[PDB]
């Protein structure tokens, strides 16, 4: 159950500086508003996994 | 009972008054492990023999002169060649079970280097030792 | 121990865990008087083995040789 | 949805648990199920993600 | 450890008694090739078999498939 | 027995075990590894341990078996389809009578009936 | 007293059969040569064994040789994941460590393995089936329960699941004879009588053609003019055959969000 | 020397001729078509299911019986 | 581990039969061969950083 | 994947050639699955033959000697 | 027209058979070399006969020279000459491997007296005689590793061990853990 | 779980002294008698064995090597071939395997 | 059988022809781990 | 005779043998046993030890 | 057992990118 619970990813900020492509290509992106759905876990942002396709330059240790 | 059923066997009182004699059991919070290190004379340098079983020599007995013989004798048409491919395959499956009493390490019969050229005369004993190996 | 099937996380043998560890003996003369290495080579086949040997001479007596 | 639906295997240890061989001592003879081998694993909706 | 008195004596007597196993299956062979289908098809059979014919087709009986002694 | 050319590699992996070993699909790089002419389809590649079996026929054909069939890319090809086969038939009864070993098994980890839940 | 020569003795008729797998022009000229004066060497080294004296495996230029490993896409990673292929490359590359560790067992297959009962566990069983065989079991309560207490507990939970085992062997091996033994419907009312006098090489390729237009030379006086009038006879017979088509089913895997039955893949992308 | 006579005993023989009557029974076997279905093998099916039919009693709860001398795998 | 002094790396190759398919005489052809391209791809670096 | 000289024969492959497509390609593989389980019944049912004929009993109490190999450390 | 040959289809009536080669008929593209042809192709031509993979007639002969001092024996010749083998645990089995890898150091011991003038030039002569040896031996470091030395697989390969349990399993059983991790009870 | 962890059915004692970890002593632990005293007891047994037990011994060793046979019916094949025609539960009774 | 008592319960033999239709479950050796740092 | 009568706890991994739940899908419904509570160890003769 | 290892019930991609590993 521990490892179940853990499993479910928290929420990571999109906004980088440590990588140099993120650093440049987020210069122009446009902030878009999240509109409410309804719920409390709404993926606006990037996932904290290692498998995300947006976090796995991050190091996991 | 109050609005919900609870399903279970039918209970049998009689297990109350069973007789259970307590018998001793010590637990040892430190003991002994498996293995244990040992301190003894070692080499500088030293060398490792390896036996490899590759079975693509015919310069040792590690060549399965059987499966290769009869593999071959498979190729060719005859009438037998189903009944080769089923002698092949019950080969296959007694090579799969290396218990103590099928293997080349105690000199088995059928199972070791010395009497591998016999399975080239009687290869229907394999139905004896896979029935022997699940006796013992 | 691997491979006689205990796959190992970590490595060593200072344990982090609820295990007892075994630092090695302490290079200073009080610990070794007291404790000293096990020795492999006192690690014997047992005597009794020889007697198995009895079957040889009376199989040769037996033969006539 | 995925890490919904991303078990790890084996379980919990089976020697924690409720032994067949002491329920038949008190009382009680367990009857002997089967595998539900037709239920397929779905995830909720996104608001219990 | 295992006896090595049982490791060397039964493979000699596993051999040795390959040698005469290998006369009486001559024998059972050449005794064999000189019984009736339907001889060879009920003898050792189940009780509860009910021996029918098959077509009689031609198939050799080869001792041994490489051509060895 | 595989009915089959293709094969799910994970349905051929443990569930409960350490996953030591795989049953890969055949190493069509090898077919390149071999100096001399040959005639191969690529209808027969694909299916279990019959390619490297292939591979020693035409090796042995072209070679015989004495000290021209001794080269590297001739030797792999023997030992891969005698490898291939003694893995096959152990995954094969191991796959016939410990279905339940593997991933993709419901026996794997049962899931219960509804009766067993209490509700 | 002449020590014992192996079987391979008899096929090379030497010991010093200098085999080097390295197909250079330097390896194999020096193996001749090496080859023929190996009775008068005394740098020869020995590649037959023989009940006297040990030998060398197969050569690889001054190193030794062994095959690639079978292919196993086991690794373990250290520093970065390098999504190791088996079937990239032809010889494995080396397990560098900083790179890559590869799975145990470079050369070694899967088989099935018995520990062996204790012999005094052993000596209880054998025991109680000669007790059981000669007196029945009813009298061999004494023996039973000497290998209740005799054998120690993890032989007793080995015993119990041999026997559990062997039970579900037994009905895997009965549920393969229930569907081998099933008549279907194909061979409804057929018996040893219907059989054809056939054997095997009457279902080969010189008996039976196989299903392929160039198995033998069937088709080769077939020309252009032959086959438009073909054509127009299988299209005249799908003038009937054609009025008949399966519906179109229900998808079973089209919520994403559930586990998808395993159903039989597309023969086409 | 002590144990020669065991070779005397029926069940040796009975083995041999169970294994030269599936050899037989292996060599009768044929494909009949390619048509690439089960039926290829048509009269096949009931020239085994006569060898099985021959050691086995098909209308039995459990035709194949376990022995500690069996054959499992 | 064949460059370490007294490894204890025993799971990494050092209990394992491994062979190449390489030339022979490692240290005297093969090695400087990997040392050789090692100067290459430096003195290429430092000509064109520069 | 066992059975596989079998399969391989009962697939004609020891004689001619698989078709190209898949489709009927596919079809001869399943085309099989009946005789592999009749040919693997067959095989289950060998008669029982004396385990003391090329084996010694392990179990017998005259190997309870446990001897060892005398070597000579040449 | 349709050729008839020793291999015969598998129909029933005559129907069926023709409705068989008008199917494979209407499939065949014929693909001919020469010019003003309705079928030319002058690559990607097609061949109209099959390739069949058998056993040549070097390899049926090669497999029966493996054989060749089997066919001269009888079974009990055989079993008597191959299989067993009188006893004898007299003989020194790995002088092999000490003429072998001893031969290194009386080797060393010829070498190192080379007339070599430079000191240099036997550095060179040295380096090239430690790769040889190292081929072998691995690890140049003293107390590090072990030498690899393939050998051949006989009946005699560890002879005086038989008798342990534990060397086999040692040597033969890589175990596989399980997820309640631990050695076998 | 402790890694030397260990489950005896036995009672035993461990040594209260510093620096070692030992079992020093086996509650009611009772000693025989010694090496010697064994050994004169079984001479005894081995030399009326020797001078009055081998009359008629190879008889019974043929019924023992009979019934150390997996099967029953190799064992009746047995004794009626190497033993003369004996009867499995006669031979049984011989032995002391009937109770 | 061959004097030899197995005792076993009654055999089903409808269980042979059970409908078990396959489920996908796909293992990832590299995966995620409980804790990170 | 101490070592002899010395276990480990938990015995073997119980997810490694045949399960109930498949036994009962292949048409065998096991049947459920007691613990033998009368059950004392003991060591062999010294012979076996 | 591999310290990392799931089971996952629905279908994922991998990329086959050099030093790195996600869907
Ligand atoms: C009446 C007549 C009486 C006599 C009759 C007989 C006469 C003699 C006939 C000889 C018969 C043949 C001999 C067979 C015995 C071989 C025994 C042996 O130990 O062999 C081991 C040796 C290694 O093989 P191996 O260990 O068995 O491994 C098997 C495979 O090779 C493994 O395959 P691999 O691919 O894995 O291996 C890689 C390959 C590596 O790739 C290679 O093959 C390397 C090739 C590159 C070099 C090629 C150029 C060499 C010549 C340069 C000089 C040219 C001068 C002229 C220039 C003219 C320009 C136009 O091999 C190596 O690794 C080689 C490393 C070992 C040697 C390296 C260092 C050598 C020492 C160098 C310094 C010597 C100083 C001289 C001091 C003198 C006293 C010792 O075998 C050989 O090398 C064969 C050499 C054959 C002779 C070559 C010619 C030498 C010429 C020298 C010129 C200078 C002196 C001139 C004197 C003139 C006198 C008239
Ligand atoms: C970097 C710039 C500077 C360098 C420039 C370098 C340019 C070279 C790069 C290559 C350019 C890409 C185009 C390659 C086209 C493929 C050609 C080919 O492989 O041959 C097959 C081609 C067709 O074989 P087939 O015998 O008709 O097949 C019969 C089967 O029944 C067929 O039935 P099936 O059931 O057996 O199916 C087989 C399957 C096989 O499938 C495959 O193997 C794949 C084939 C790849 C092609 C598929 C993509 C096609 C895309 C169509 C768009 C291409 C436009 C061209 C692009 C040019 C870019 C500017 O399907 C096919 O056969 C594919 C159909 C191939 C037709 C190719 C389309 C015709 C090109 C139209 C323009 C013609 C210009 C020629 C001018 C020559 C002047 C000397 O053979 C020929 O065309 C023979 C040549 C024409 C005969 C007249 C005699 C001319 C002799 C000229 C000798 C001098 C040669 C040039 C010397 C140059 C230096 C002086
Ligand atoms: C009367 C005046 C003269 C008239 C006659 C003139 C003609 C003479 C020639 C004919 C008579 C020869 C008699 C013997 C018959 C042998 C015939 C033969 O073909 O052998 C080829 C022989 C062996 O062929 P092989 O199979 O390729 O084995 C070498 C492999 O490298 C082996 O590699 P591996 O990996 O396969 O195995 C490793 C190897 C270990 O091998 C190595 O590690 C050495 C590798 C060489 C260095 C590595 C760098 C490679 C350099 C490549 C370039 C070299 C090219 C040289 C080409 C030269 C061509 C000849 O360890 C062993 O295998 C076992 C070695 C220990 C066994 C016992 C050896 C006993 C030898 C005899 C002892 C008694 C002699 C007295 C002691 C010496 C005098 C104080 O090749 C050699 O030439 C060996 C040269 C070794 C140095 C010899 C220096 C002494 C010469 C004795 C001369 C007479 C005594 C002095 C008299 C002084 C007043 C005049
Ligand atoms: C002047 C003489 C000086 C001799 C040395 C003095 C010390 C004397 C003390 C010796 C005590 C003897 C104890 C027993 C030793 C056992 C020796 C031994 O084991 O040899 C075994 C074994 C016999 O082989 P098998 O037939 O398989 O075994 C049969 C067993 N019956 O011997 C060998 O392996 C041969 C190797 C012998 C030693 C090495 C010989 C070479 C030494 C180099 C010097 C020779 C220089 C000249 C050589 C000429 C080369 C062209």
């Amino acid at each position: 159950a521990t490892r179940w619970y853990g499993r479910q990813p928290g929420h990571l900020l999109r906004a980088d500086t440590y990588w140099i492509p993120n650093l440049v290509s987020q210069r122009f992106a446009k902030h878009q508003p999240a509109h409410w759905d309804g719920t409390q876990n709404m993926p606006i942002f990037r996932l904290a996994d290692p498998k995300h396709k947006d976090s796995y330059m991050v190091q996991f240790r | 009972y109050e609005d919900f059923v609870f399903t279970t066997p039918y209970f049998q009182p009689e297990s109350t008054f069973k007789s259970v004699p307590k018998l001793f059991s010590d637990i040892l919070l430190g003991g002994v492990e498996w293995v244990y290190t040992t301190s003894e004379s070692v080499l500088a340098y030293d060398y490792k023999l390896w036996y490899l079983w590759s079975g693509v020599s015919n310069l040792d007995e590690s060549f399965d002169m059987f499966f290769n013989q009869y593999w071959a004798l498979s190729l060719s048409t005859s009438v037998f060649q189903l009944f080769y491919a089923v002698i092949l395959d019950r080969y296959l499956s007694v090579l799969f079970q290396n218990t103590p009493y099928t293997n080349d390490w105690f000199r088995m019969m059928l199972h070791s280097k010395e009497t591998a050229l016999i399975w080239l005369y009687h290869p229907e004993l394999s139905w004896h030792i896979n029935g022997l190996n699940q006796f013992f | 121990t691997l491979r006689a099937g205990k796959n190992i996380e970590g490595s060593g043998q200072v344990h982090f865990g609820y295990h007892d560890q075994k630092w090695g003996m302490p290079a200073i003369p009080m610990f070794q008087l007291m404790y000293y290495e096990l020795p492999g080579n006192s690690i014997v086949v047992n005597p009794c083995r020889n007697q198995n040997y009895r079957l040889y001479f009376e199989m040769r007596k037996k033969l006539g040789i | 949805r995925m890490r919904y639906l991303t078990e790890d295997p084996a379980g919990d240890d089976p020697l924690q648990k409720t032994k067949d061989e002491h329920l038949v001592d008190l009382g009680f003879i367990p009857k002997v199920f089967g595998a539900n081998v037709e239920v397929r694993k779905r995830a909720p909706h996104d608001k219990y993600l | 450890r295992t006896s090595a008195h049982y490791i060397e004596i039964n493979a000699i007597y596993g051999a040795e008694m390959m040698k005469r196993y290998h006369k009486v299956w001559e024998n059972i062979i050449e005794e064999r090739s000189k019984a009736t289908d339907q001889e060879k098809k009920t003898r050792y059979a189940h009780p509860s078999y009910q021996y029918s014919p098959l077509p009689v087709v031609s198939i050799p009986n080869v001792l041994n498939p490489l051509n060895l002694q | 027995t595989i009915f089959a050319e293709t094969w799910e590699a994970s349905e051929y992996q443990y569930r409960n075990k350490a996953n030591l070993k795989t049953l890969p699909v055949n190493h069509l790089g090898k077919l390149a590894e071999l100096k001399f002419d040959f005639v191969e389809y690529k209808a027969h590649q694909l299916i279990a341990c019959h390619l490297y079996e292939r591979m020693t026929i035409h090796c042995m054909n072209q070679y015989g078996l004495f000290k021209d069939f001794y080269r590297p890319e001739c030797l792999d090809a023997q030992y891969y389809f005698k490898t291939c086969v003694e893995l096959n038939a152990a995954y094969g009864i191991q796959k016939k009578f410990f279905p339940e070993h593997f991933v993709g098994s419901p026996y794997a980890r049962p899931v219960p009936q509804f009766q067993q839940l209490g509700l | 007293k002449a020590p014992g020569q192996i079987y391979a003795y008899d096929i090379h008729n030497t010991h010093y059969p200098y085999v080097n797998i390295k197909q250079d022009s330097q390896t194999q000229l020096l193996a001749s040569f090496r080859r023929s004066i190996a009775s008068i060497n005394p740098f020869s080294y020995r590649q037959v064994p023989s009940q006297d004296r040990a030998a060398f495996g197969l050569r690889w230029g001054n190193a030794w040789y062994a095959p690639n490993p079978y292919p196993n896409g086991i690794h373990f990673d250290r520093v970065f994941p390098t999504h190791y292929d088996p079937l990239a490359e032809t010889n494995r590359t080396k397990a560098n460590l900083q790179l890559i560790k590869y799975a145990p067992g470079n050369y070694s297959t899967l088989v099935v393995t018995s520990e062996k009962l204790p012999r005094p566990c052993i000596r209880t069983i054998q025991n109680y089936r000669r007790c059981q065989m000669v007196n029945g079991t009813e009298k061999c309560n004494s023996e039973a329960q000497d290998i209740l207490a005799i054998c120690p507990n993890w032989a007793l939970d080995h015993m119990k699941e041999k026997v559990r085992f062997y039970t579900k062997a037994l009905a895997i091996n009965n549920q393969t004879y229930i569907r081998a033994m099933q008549v279907e419907e194909y061979n409804q009312g057929r018996t040893v009588a219907d059989v054809a006098p056939k054997t095997w090489i009457h279902g080969t390729r010189q008996h039976l053609r196989p299903d392929t237009m160039w198995a033998d030379d069937r088709y080769t006086n077939i020309t252009q003019t032959e086959i438009n009038e073909a054509i127009k006879r299988v299209e005249a017979r799908k003038a009937r055959e054609h009025e008949k088509k399966p519906v179109e089913q229900a998808n079973v895997n089209a919520n994403t969000g559930e586990q998808p039955v395993r159903v039989e893949k597309s023969l086409y992308p | 020397k002590q144990n020669e006579y065991l070779l005397e005993h029926e069940d040796v023989k009975r083995y041999v001729w169970w294994y030269e009557d599936l050899k037989e029974t292996l060599a009768r076997v044929h494909r009949q078509a390619n048509n690439h279905k089960a039926c290829d093998f048509k009269d096949s099916e009931i020239i085994l299911q006569d060898f099985i039919r021959r050691y086995t009693n098909p209308k039995d709860n459990l035709p194949i019986k376990f022995h500690p001398q069996g054959q499992t795998f | 581990n064949s460059a370490l002094i007294g490894s204890e790396n025993q799971s990494d190759s050092m209990n394992e039969l491994n062979t190449n398919f390489s030339m022979t005489y490692y240290i005297l052809t093969v090695l400087p061969g990997k040392f050789i391209y090692w100067i290459y791809e430096i003195l290429h670096t430092f000509f064109v950083v520069c | 994947m066992d059975n596989y000289f079998t399969a391989i024969t009962l697939l004609g492959l020891r004689d001619q050639n698989l078709p190209p497509f898949k489709d009927a390609r596919l079809q001869r593989y399943k085309s099989i699955k009946k005789m592999i389980d009749l040919i693997e019944t067959t095989t289950k049912l060998a008669p029982p033959m004396p385990v003391e004929l090329f084996m010694l009993n392990p179990t017998d109490p005259e190997w309870d000697d446990d001897m060892t190999y005398p070597t000579i450390t040449h | 027209p349709v050729k008839e040959g020793q291999a015969k289809l598998w129909f029933s009536t005559k129907e069926e058979a023709d409705a068989y080669d008008d199917k494979m008929i209407s499939n065949i593209e014929l693909k001919s070399q020469d010019y003003e042809d309705e079928n030319f192709s002058p690559v990607f031509n097609r061949k109209t006969q099959e390739y069949f993979l058998e056993p040549s007639e070097k390899f049926k002969s090669d497999f029966a020279e493996l054989l060749r001092p089997l066919r001269s024996l009888s079974f009990n010749q055989v079993v008597d000459r191959y299989v067993l083998i009188p006893p004898n645990h007299t003989f020194y089995r790995n002088w092999t491997y000490e003429k072998f890898l001893g031969g290194f150091g009386l080797s060393y011991l010829i070498l190192r007296e080379l007339p070599l003038r430079n000191f240099y030039a036997r550095v060179f002569v040295m380096y090239a005689f430690a790769a040889k040896v190292l081929d072998h031996l691995g690890n140049p470091f003293p107390f590090s590793g072990h030498g690899q030395i393939v050998a051949a697989a006989d009946r005699w390969n560890h002879w005086d061990v038989r008798c342990y349990d534990n060397v086999m399993k040692a040597l033969k059983y890589i175990r596989i853990p399980t997820v309640q991790n631990n050695i076998p009870e | 779980m402790q890694n030397t962890t260990n489950i005896v059915h036995v009672p035993v004692h461990m040594g209260h002294t510093h620096y070692f970890d030992y079992i020093d002593s086996f509650p009611k632990l009772k000693e025989g008698p010694t090496l010697e005293e064994n050994h004169i007891t079984n001479q005894k047994i081995l030399r009326e064995q020797l001078i009055s037990g081998q009359q008629g011994l190879e008889q019974n060793l043929c019924l023992r090597n009979c019934f150390k046979l997996s099967q029953k019916r190799y064992i009746e094949f047995c004794l009626d071939r190497k033993c003369g025609g004996a009867d499995f539960q006669r031979a049984a009774t011989i032995l002391g395997y009937t109770k």
